[PDB]
């Protein structure tokens, strides 16, 4: 539209104001950086997030104007082909280019191209495209796309070998793994990897995203949907329910049955609570009960006025008998029974949550021969859902990881070269990084944060000096420099070197890393003992001074202290711990209502790793602590939980992407490399090393 | 790109030899604290002296190119802030020819040495088939540029749309910026100029995403036709 | 292929009759798919024509 | 220790314171015782209290960790918390043929993925 | 700091320190030279430097066509000629305040709002 | 200032037909200069004009 | 008072992590004896000047009723804290020979900072009394009690043989814990020893896996 194209020229204008705005506002020194931050990395940031604003507000004004005759709109809303950028970039505003993550760079001496001025900051010198495509690019929006649309293609030329090798190593590694007739996943030794394939011994396949219902929603809202209460008269199943409804009212035998259900289904809603500690309800499990409830109304053809010809015993014992039925391992004898028993847990809080008295009367409305089909259905779709032996999980997980590998596009190394991280196990890793959580009670306590953030992040002396000098005052009583005159008149009333070291601290930097003068020189003094003498400046004073003095040839040996000083000397914090964030993380509760409520939280992002160090920390949650380097993990917490850090770091190179790949896979390829005891590589080194066979 | 042409290689002597005539004091007899802001002068790497007033030797310098006294492709940059003057007489240096603007004019502000009477001088040489190319480089009207040249530089896109002052708008047109600069020393001959062989036949390539312009720059290579008459 | 980074093979071959026509009596020499242009943004490729 | 206381214271016174011482015276013583113791110183220282004190503000500042501000788009939709809030970005995966690809970020559940 | 060197050799000079009469000098390492120091100060770190911010400024700085400029009156001859640039102090922590050179009395005044300078 | 771009193009030559050509007939005239050497030994020792 | 509480904190921390792993072992030891409250530690094992003394701390351990059912030969447990940061051949020799005179099974060292490769070096002469050595600071959280770290069980002999003989395995074919894991020293694991880690699934909400000692 006309109006739109007024509208969408109105947004980028206002934007390039506000730009504009940040901009002097830079160049009048009043811009206040954002901690762990440069002031420009700071303005930088403001400035390519409105300029993205922008281009998207541009875009979606158009979108809304193109009536749903609009061909591409129709392709767009189909699914087809297209999606919202295209429509924007097209109709409304190409927008900001981006070469390494950062705006285009000054290739020239201060400045994009010899077309503009030096120290050019602007939208339209550092690469952003005001244009649609409909509209056409400027020679200098065209150079900028061209340098930006590069970037692209050469990634896609490299990632096309990188990803082809890390494919071959998977498959390398995983080809010998396959099902045995013992429903155990092991290798050409026959080390078992897996007891049992993917920990619940069923084929991916016949596997499909299920609620468990009992999960979530209040106690109250659980109750209503589960208790029946034959011995009180709101709580009883209505004669309209079921035939024996007049005659069931009062059974203490049968109320018995009614309590053993419920206090199941309680017992099962905490240990699923437990699994899935954020209340997730949504997982993957084999049997679609809900169609096979959804049949049996079509297939019977259910009235759902008339009441049903089942018995409690009926529904109750039914149940309890098909769950004997759902068989993934045979033998007769302890292990492998209690296996079986295990594998079918989380499969049956399934089935007793879909297939409790109440829900199959008041809900389902079923008759006894649609229940009875009902679970027939359940035990023969269950029995076709496991695994079959033979079947090469090996390779299958690999070209599972490795296919989606292939099409890959706080700031964290992620992606492919993250993934070749993980399968290297790799050392000396690019972007190390603890997640601290704070102590339980000062969950939402933002001053509690700071508390660790300070006590954790590390600082210097080098960090907080300005300058350090080199003066001769051979009077340790009286001084050459008429400023510090004052702090000696203190620091003596309420032998030495006559060689003195003078440093000046700069208070700001003082104050956004917290420190007094005293603490600092405390360290210093603490640092050189009784062999250096040490006096400060008072943090009242205007200028932040520390003299320094020790106890023939002495200039060397102070150019020496001062290396020390500003190098080894450590004042708060904890080594390899640099720039630590504040965050508020968003975290899933039961509410004490017993809903799932939104109760966020405040979270430490490290810069670095010391696991032993950071643990030992008082204020934080030394159960929930995590870092991205599971090496450390390893190290510290042991290999069982080296294996599952290991798996939550694969998992997220893989979602990061949008993508999924069923469990299974992921935790085949984080089991073999575990096994053996450690971290076995997914390299020459590794895996390659071990006792398979030759030629292999 | 297609006016892009690369250094033949000259020769440094009538260059050296120029330079020492025009106020370079020979490193030889350099004192650093006597002479201290003294512009330092390097033709080739080679650190041959230094000169107490740059400002009217480059000026001399870049009248002697634009005559054809110094070749057209001998490259010469004077970097203020670092009080330097390199000289590149250097074979294998790539090169673009611009159009030059000069504050020079009489009448009015700052405007490229080439009028419309050389225009139609040229025009008049395109029906004849006495006015090249070389004819407008020894006239120094257009002048060669590498890219180290290219640093010290200011360069207008359009000439007539970049040069005259404000003193309604088509809504239709791509959004333009401004001709802000007083400062212009060159002017772009045509910015389409900056595309190679192959780009040069993709029509509207400025309403293309910028891979699918460089797929059809690889295509075109593989499109029959006829080749060659013969 | 076109001018635009817009290429193909051909999938068949209908004769005129075939082929959908203007009432002008105009048919096409060639039929490319409307889900090429939206992914690809090829706007010049619109505009050449 | 005383011584140381006483011384120282014484010382311181011385210073310064013175015055115162014176015273011483016176016263018573117681114062011383116381111183011782414381230491016283602050208281014792014064008169540093306030600096002293506000010199704190600063630290506190300086302790946060950088906040990932994005836009939201009521046109995208998310896949669980079933909500239209969510963030994107494109890039290009794929050869100069198929172009963006486009990765998109539930900005209140967390899910994320890819359109081609 | 700026440093002395010996009349007779040029080489450069050493600290020693005159124990009799608690006095610094500056030996030379050459020869039999020595001279008492000018000031206390010998070393100077420089940690967090400001030199380098208004570095070659020439006053041909004018003559740069890729230089910027403005109409900000200036505080010593009141004149809206002139050239800007950042702090030509290469490091990343580097702030975005402009120095303004006069394109008549050849004065650099900043940008500045926090902060009141003399270079 | 600055570290150097080593990717910055006025700091690159190329290497045409020209300067190509005396690289390879420098090293086929030193080949050739140094075989006529070997000829002169030859011909001094048995004066075999 | 100053930085001297935080030491103490410590301490406290690491003790009751060792009462843990003590009763976590298979050794008789309360919840309110692990549960003991830092003001109660204070007023226990501190001087005339509220510095902790480490002498006091040393404590044996008996094993449980239940824990004689499934390992009978498993004997008395001696638990030794040291007043001195480094500790030396003249310290050690007074604990080893004290293991062998009152016939215990197992010992235990834990030490401020370090163990003189002199001392080190009495570690495996006494046997079939085995000694272990644990650096105080380790033990100031109880890794055992994180998230990701699940539930290991050691197996019997018994248990064992019944394991390999209920997949028909082979020591080789069982997946391994590390003699030198985290885990495997909190429970004291020997060479040969088998656990069998219970973890939570997102597949089957329960999965039993096993790992044999290095
Ligand atoms: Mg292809
Ligand atoms: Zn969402
Ligand atoms: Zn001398
Ligand atoms: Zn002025």
């Amino acid at each position: 539209d006309g109006p739109t194209m007024r509208e969408i020229t109105e947004t980028i204008a206002e934007a390039k104001k506000k730009v504009l705005d940040v901009t002097k506002e830079a160049q009048a020194n009043l811009l206040t950086a954002k901690h762990g931050m440069t002031l420009r990395e700071s303005f930088e940031d403001n400035v390519v997030r409105f300029l993205n604003e922008a281009r998207d507000k541009a875009g979606r004004l158009a979108e809304v104007n193109l009536k749903d005759l609009n061909n591409v709109k129709q392709m767009v809303m189909a699914g087809s082909k297209g999606s919202f950028i295209n429509i924007a970039q097209m109709s409304a505003c190409v927008g900001q280019q981006s070469v390494e993550g950062k705006r285009i760079a000054f290739g020239f001496v201060d400045r994009t191209l010899p077309h503009f001025s030096k120290d050019d900051y602007s939208p339209e010198s550092k690469g952003f495209v005001e244009n649609s495509y409909l509209r056409g690019l400027t020679p200098q929006e065209f150079f900028f796309h061209a340098m930006g649309g590069r970037e692209g293609l050469i990634d896609t030329a490299v990632k096309t070998a990188e990803t082809g090798y890390i494919q071959r190593r998977l498959v390398k590694a995983l080809e010998d793994i396959m099902v045995h007739y013992d429903n155990t996943t092991r290798n050409s030794l026959g080390n078992v990897i897996q007891f049992i394939y993917g920990e619940d011994g069923m084929d991916a396949a016949h596997i499909e995203k299920q609620s468990l219902d009992t999960i979530g929603g209040s106690d109250a809202a659980f109750e209503k949907r589960y208790r029946v209460d034959l011995l009180n008269t709101d709580h009883t199943l209505d004669p309209s329910l079921l035939e024996s409804g007049s005659e069931i009212l009062g059974d203490l035998k049968l109320q018995v049955l009614l309590d053993e259900e419920y206090k199941q289904l309680v017992k099962d809603r905490k240990f699923l609570r437990e699994v899935f500690v954020d209340g997730e309800a949504n997982w993957p499990l084999p049997v679609n009960i809900r169609r096979i409830i959804q049949n049996a109304q079509q297939t019977f053809h259910i009235d759902h006025t008339k009441p049903s010809d089942l018995t409690i015993k009926d529904i109750v014992l039914g149940v309890k008998d098909l769950q004997e039925n759902l068989l993934v391992l045979r033998g007769k004898n302890e292990i492998i029974q209690n296996a079986q028993r295990d594998a079918v847990t989380l499969f049956c809080c399934l089935l007793r949550s879909r297939l409790a008295t109440r829900r199959v009367l008041q809900e389902y409305r079923l008759t006894k021969q649609a229940f009875d089909w009902v679970l027939s259905n359940i035990e023969a779709q269950f029995l076709r859902s496991v695994v079959h032996p033979g079947e090469m999980v090996g390779v299958l997980a690999a070209q599972s990881i490795g296919e989606p590998a292939t099409q890959m596009t706080k700031k964290v190394t992620s992606g492919v070269p993250r993934l070749k991280e993980i399968l290297n196990v790799a050392k000396n890793m690019k972007t190390p990084s603890l997640t601290v959580y704070l102590e339980p009670g000062h969950a939402a306590d933002q001053e509690q944060a700071k508390l660790i953030r300070s006590a954790i992040e590390h600082t210097t002396l080098k960090s907080v000096t300005i300058a350090s000098e080199i003066y001769y005052d051979p009077d340790p009583r009286s001084t050459v420099i008429p400023e510090d005159e004052e702090i000696i008149q203190l620091h003596f009333s309420l032998q030495q070197s006559p060689w003195l070291l003078r440093l000046e601290l700069d208070r700001a930097a003082m104050n956004d890393k917290d420190l007094t003068m005293g603490q600092v020189g405390e360290r210093i003094k603490q640092t050189f003992k009784n062999d250096l003498f040490v006096i400060w400046s008072e943090d009242n004073d205007e200028k932040l001074i520390i003299r320094c003095r020790v106890v023939a040839e002495e200039d060397h040996m102070l150019k020496k202290i001062e290396n020390t000083m500003l190098e080894n000397i450590t004042l708060r914090g904890v080594e390899n711990i640099e720039r630590v964030v504040m965050m508020k993380y968003d975290r899933k509760v039961p509410s004490p209502t017993g809903e799932y409520v939104k109760e966020p939280e405040w979270v430490l992002e490290t810069d670095g790793v010391n696991l032993s160090e950071v643990m030992t920390v008082p204020g934080i949650d030394p159960t929930r602590i995590y870092t991205n380097s599971f090496i450390d993990i390893m190290e510290v917490l042991g290999i069982e939980a080296g294996r599952a850090a290991l798996y939550k770091e694969v998992y997220n190179v893989i979602a990061s992407d949008g993508s999924y790949v069923n469990y299974r896979h992921m935790a085949l390829l984080v089991d073999v490399m575990t096994t053996q005891g450690g971290l076995t590589s997914v390299t020459r080194h590794g895996f390659n090393r071990s006792n398979t066979g030759a030629l292999m | 790109s297609l006016m892009s042409c690369i250094s033949v290689g000259t020769d440094p002597m009538p260059i050296i030899t120029f330079l020492s005539e025009w106020g370079m004091e020979p490193l030889e007899d350099y004192v650093p604290h006597q002479s201290p802001d003294a512009t330092r002068v390097f033709v080739n790497g080679v650190w041959h002296g230094v000169h107490r007033n740059p400002a009217r030797l480059m000026e001399t310098l870049r009248t002697l190119r634009r005559k054809g006294d110094i070749n057209p492709e001998v490259s010469m940059i004077r970097d203020i802030r670092e009080k330097e003057l390199k000289i590149f007489t250097d074979a294998g240096r790539v090169y673009r020819p611009l159009f030059i603007v000069e504050d020079d004019e009489s009448l009015g502000h700052k405007e490229l040495k080439v009028r419309k009477g050389h225009i139609a001088k040229l025009m008049a040489t395109e029906y004849q088939d006495e006015y090249t190319w070389s004819s407008l480089l020894n006239e120094g009207l257009v002048e060669y540029i590498d890219a180290e040249e290219e640093e010290s530089i200011l360069i207008a896109m359009q000439p007539e749309d970049l040069e005259p002052a404000e003193a309604d708008v088509d809504p239709a047109k791509r959004i333009r910026v401004s001709h802000h600069a007083t400062t212009f020393t060159h002017c772009e001959i045509h910015p389409s100029m900056i595309l190679g062989v192959a780009a040069s036949i993709i029509p509207f390539p400025d309403h293309n995403q910028s891979p699918r312009n460089t797929y059809q720059s690889a295509m075109g290579k593989q499109a029959m036709g006829v080749f060659l008459t013969n | 292929a076109s001018r635009h980074g817009q290429k193909g093979t051909i999938g068949i071959t209908y004769r005129r009759e075939d082929m959908p026509f203007t009432a002008e009596g105009i048919v096409p020499d060639l039929i490319i798919n409307p889900h090429a242009i939206p992914s690809r943004m090829t706007v010049a490729h619109l505009i050449e024509c | 220790a005383y011584k140381a206381r006483y011384r120282i214271i014484y010382s311181n016174v011385i210073s310064k314171n013175n015055p115162d011482l014176k015273h011483k015276i016176a016263n018573g013583d117681i114062t011383p015782e116381f111183l011782a113791t414381c230491d016283a110183k602050d208281l014792a220282p014064a008169p540093l209290k306030q600096k002293i004190e506000e010199i704190a503000k600063q630290n506190l500042y300086n302790a946060q960790g950088a906040t990932i501000e994005r836009s939201v788009t009521d046109r995208f939709t998310c896949g669980k918390c079933k909500e239209k809030k969510v963030s994107y970005y494109q890039l290009q995966t794929r050869s100069a043929d198929e172009p963006l690809t486009t990765f998109c970020t539930c900005e209140a559940c967390g899910n994320r993925w890819k359109f081609s | 700091t700026t440093f002395r060197f010996c009349r007779d050799c040029n080489n450069m000079l050493y600290p020693r320190e005159d124990k009799e009469n608690n006095r610094l000098l500056f030996e030379c390492r050459t020869c039999s030279y020595v001279e008492e120091a000018g000031s206390p100060l010998v070393y100077r770190h420089e940690l967090i430097t400001n030199i380098g911010e208004t570095a070659g400024v020439v006053q041909d700085i004018g003559s740069d066509p890729t230089l910027p400029r403005s109409d900000r009156e200036c505080p010593k001859c009141h004149s809206r000629e002139n050239v800007f640039f950042q702090s030509q102090q290469r490091r990343k922590d580097t702030s975005m305040v402009l120095f303004f050179v006069c394109l008549s009395c050849s004065h650099i005044f900043t940008s500045d709002q926090k902060n009141k300078r003399t270079q | 200032k600055d570290q150097d771009d080593r990717d910055h193009f006025g700091k690159k030559r190329l290497d045409l037909a020209g300067p190509l050509l005396a690289q390879l007939f420098k090293t086929l005239f030193k080949k050739l200069t140094k075989d006529i050497f070997r000829y002169m030994q030859r011909t001094v020792e048995e004066a075999h004009d | 008072d100053q930085e001297n509480e935080r030491n103490i904190s410590r301490l406290w921390r690491a003790f009751r992590t060792v009462k843990e792993m003590v009763k976590d072992r298979g050794y008789f030891i309360t919840q309110e004896e692990v549960e003991l409250p830092l003001e109660d530690f204070k007023a226990k094992y501190c001087d005339s000047m509220g510095r902790p003394q480490r002498k006091m701390m040393s404590f044996q351990a008996n094993p449980t009723e239940e824990s004689i059912s499934k390992f009978p030969d498993m004997g008395s447990l001696w638990v030794e804290f040291c007043d001195e940061p480094s500790v030396g051949v003249k310290t050690m020799k007074t604990f080893v020979i004290h293991i062998q005179e009152k016939n215990f099974q197992t010992g235990i060292f834990v030490y401020q900072n370090n163990i003189t490769p002199s001392a080190m070096k009495l570690v495996p002469s006494i046997p079939p009394a085995t000694i272990e050595t644990f650096n105080e600071a380790a033990l100031v959280v109880n890794i055992t009690h994180h998230e990701l770290v699940p539930k290991h069980i050691r197996l019997s002999s018994d248990e064992k043989r019944e394991l390999l003989k209920r997949y028909r395995l082979k020591e080789s074919q069982l997946p391994r814990i590390q003699r030198a894991d985290p885990v495997a020293l909190y429970l004291g694991l020997k060479r040969g020893e088998v656990v069998k880690i219970i973890r939570k699934s997102e597949t089957s909400g329960r999965y039993a896996s096993y790992r044999i000692c290095m």
